[PDB]
């Protein structure tokens, strides 16, 4: 109820973000890291919601270098919508603040982005986040150590034909 | 990754420090980013995050600094199946016929068209989670298939478990928080506080077997070979419960490896066993932390680190910024000699030449010495036998060791990979006299910046993973943020750099500042006090709301 933030940037563009609360400290950082890297931030959410085939097809790959399609169903199966709002569930009243505060500042920097340091400016891709879509990159962060390393093997996983 | 911490027995103020050097992607999901946050009265912290996180993940505060390295420890099991002989897409469970559940995901692509398409794709799954392919080693066929458990799938306490992390006083406060939360996914973490204590914790997300349980439940080939594979027909086999951990399946905070100190602790993505090796860390689970051999990032760090001499930030910074690679210190005098040995032999002349220029270093003046002893050591990696002094569990820290020259079979070995090296070196395009500078760059725009560092698995300290680009080395990853802190009394010193810059767009004024300063290593300061801040003649202020 009132998202606010006071940002100094010192040399190399650092932001120091000061805030009341956690939902003003991520309103504070979403804006921030928007300025510099919308885009990169942008395309990595396309990858972990499974849509980058849907944006840039077949032949492309992700910035992890796996093919567009394989990557797509490993993320539809990783961020199925229950997996996501039983994740989202477990949250402490704190972190959704955080995170309802980063989506909020990343969305206000695009709303006012004129491509001063936006190279992807409009591309359909390019757009509004959701806290979901911070909970897809959490839970892509979360499995690197695990099942991310399988991506492909788990779509290369199939029964068996009528082989001998 | 690399980190020290050091404590008050071993600095030169008597307070602790703390070196981070994590190697990780320079584009992308992984990318770190630099920030401050402050709630005023209650957080107030700084370090660098990665993409999405409202948090931060290495950093430091008014009496603590911390940092990660990727652990050796197992985050998840592969489970062998056996299969229903009658039915390939059942599987047995103390003898009894289970079905794979199928859980079906649709995509929409994009075709040559423009249009989309909708694809339909099905994922099996059995009670383990699901079934994972990799040709010729792990198959699905009429006997057996693997099923893959992610332990931290149910981990939904990581962003807590960081912004905790953030509001830490200091290292017994930052132990605390970390044992009592488990929500590092797979990382060790290292730290050091004013007070100065130096901490190392093993302490990550970790699937639990009984001890009892091991023998018999892990799949003995695989093991071997590196997989945490277990028996998926024995439902003893699952996860062990215990009511202490904070989520069911993982091991106890308590049977995690730490290391509370008051000289050192370091990490180089090598197991916890000799984090300080005046306490070697053993009895661990296999899934945790095994005795192996350490490699030559930690094997070079412990060589600097050991002794009773105290250590000054200078002397961690320059253990990175010198660019030192620890693998010649091996084999290059052995392998000088065997030059010595062959002059005449023009084939090997120009790389002996090479080598015995050589810096032995990956610094950009370096000379082309270290893209033959590259290539040398890549063949070298294959022979059997060629040490003079093998692995020694008994000395660990000084072996292996040398070339067997005084073995025939080994002399003509050695001698064959040098010349095939050299041939392979010679054969590409690499001009008369270019300096390492010259071949591994960063391109920024239509520009490159020459980077030094090389790979770890040399024993470069300074870790820098590159690929070959047309006429040059792009580098991919490696040392990325740094932050060297140190505590005096007027508030937390931070001194370091982000090797990439902070913004990934080349439209941005920070695109590669921070990268030119990288290419010159020359390090600055991290402002964090309100006097610091404010000092900074670049100070730039922005205040922004809107309603909720
Ligand atoms: B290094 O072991 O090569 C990479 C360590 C990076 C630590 C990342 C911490 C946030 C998840």
């Amino acid at each position: 109820t009132g998202l606010a933030a006071d940002i100094r940037w010192t040399a190399y563009g650092v932001p120091h973000i000061r805030a009341k609360d956690e939902r003003g400290l991520g309103y504070g950082i979403g804006y921030a890291y928007a300025r510099d890297n919308a885009c990169l931030l942008a395309e990595e959410i396309v990858t972990a919601r499974g849509e980058r085939a849907r944006y840039f097809g077949s032949e492309g790959k992700s910035s992890a270098e796996l093919d567009n399609l394989p990557s797509d169903i490993f993320y539809a199966w990783l961020n199925q919508p229950e997996a996501l709002q039983a994740f989202w569930q477990a949250q402490t009243p704190a972190v959704r603040q955080l995170l309802e505060g980063y989506a909020a500042g990343f969305n206000r920097f695009l709303r006012e982005a004129d491509g001063k340091t936006t190279s992807c400016l409009g591309q359909p891709w390019l757009r509004a986040i959701a806290t979901d879509d911070l909970l897809r990159l959490t839970r892509r962060l979360l499995v690197e150590g695990g099942v991310g390393q399988f991506a492909d093997a788990l779509v290369a996983a199939a029964p068996p034909g009528a082989e001998k | 990754s690399n980190a020290i911490a050091v404590g008050s027995e071993r600095s030169a103020d008597g307070k602790g420090m703390l070196l981070a050097n994590p190697h990780f992607p320079w584009n992308g999901a992984m990318r770190f980013y630099q920030m401050h946050l402050t709630i005023p009265g209650r957080l107030d912290v700084m370090g660098a995050s990665l993409p999405g996180l409202p948090v931060v993940n290495i950093g430091f505060s008014r009496h603590l600094a911390w940092t990660h390295t990727v652990d050796t420890s197992s985050h998840f099991t592969l489970y062998r199946l056996a299969l229903d002989p009658k039915d390939p897409r059942r599987y047995l469970v103390d003898g009894r016929s289970l079905p794979l559940e199928e859980k079906s995901v649709a995509i929409e692509v994009r075709g040559a068209d423009g249009k989309l398409s909708r694809v339909e794709h099905k994922v099996y799954q059995s009670i383990y989670g699901p079934l994972v392919v990799w040709p010729g080693k792990l198959d699905w066929n009429r006997s057996e298939a693997y099923a893959l458990r992610d332990a931290n799938l149910e981990n939904t306490r990581v962003l807590q478990q960081w912004y905790s992390i953030n509001q830490a006083s200091d290292v017994a406060d930052l132990r605390r928080r970390v044992e009592a939360l488990q929500g590092i996914p797979w990382v060790n973490t290292l730290a050091a506080d004013e007070q100065g204590n130096a901490l190392y914790m093993n302490q990550s997300v970790v699937p639990y077997l009984k001890p009892e349980l091991i023998p018999a439940c892990a799949i003995p080939q695989l093991v071997a070979e590196g997989l945490p594979a277990l028996q998926g027909q024995d439902s003893r086999c699952a996860w062990s419960r215990d009511p202490a951990a904070a989520q069911a399946g993982i091991t106890p905070a308590a049977q995690l490896p730490v290391l509370l100190r008051r000289d050192f602790v370091q990490n180089s993505n090598d197991s916890a066993w000799l984090t300080n090796p005046a306490s070697p860390l053993q009895g661990f689970s296999p899934l945790v932390s095994q005795e192996k051999p350490i490699g030559p990032r930690a094997r070079y760090a412990l060589s600097r680190l050991q002794g009773k001499q105290p250590l000054e930030a200078k002397t961690l910074e320059e253990m990175v910024t010198a660019n030192h690679v620890f693998s010649a210190d091996q084999v290059l005098p052995d392998l000088l000699r065997l030059c010595r040995d062959n002059q005449g032999e023009k084939s090997l002349a120009r790389a002996c030449a090479a080598l015995a220029q050589w810096d032995r270093g990956a610094n950009l003046d370096s000379g082309s010495g270290f893209v033959y002893f590259q290539r040398f050591m890549q063949r070298f990696a294959e022979l059997d036998g060629a040490w003079k002094e093998p692995f020694d569990a008994q000395r660990p820290l000084d072996t292996p060791q040398g070339i067997a020259l005084d073995r025939p079979q080994v002399a003509t070995q050695v001698r064959q990979a040098l010349a095939d090296a050299a041939a392979e070196v010679e054969k590409s395009g690499i001009p008369d006299g270019a300096r390492w500078g010259d071949l591994q760059v960063s391109t920024r725009g239509q520009e490159r910046i020459a980077i030094p560092g090389g790979d770890g698995h040399f024993g470069v300290y300074n870790a820098i993973q590159s690929v070959r680009k047309g006429d040059h080395l792009e580098v991919v990853g490696g040392t990325s943020y740094i932050q060297l802190v140190t505590f005096p009394e007027e508030g937390p010193k931070a001194r370091g750099l982000l090797a990439f810059s902070q913004s990934s767009d080349p439209r941005s004024p920070h695109y590669r500042d921070q990268t030119e300063l990288f290419s010159r290593q020359q390090w600055q300061t991290l402002p964090f006090s309100d006097r610091q801040i404010d000092a900074d003649p670049q100070l730039q202020r922005l205040s922004i709301r809107e309603a909720a």
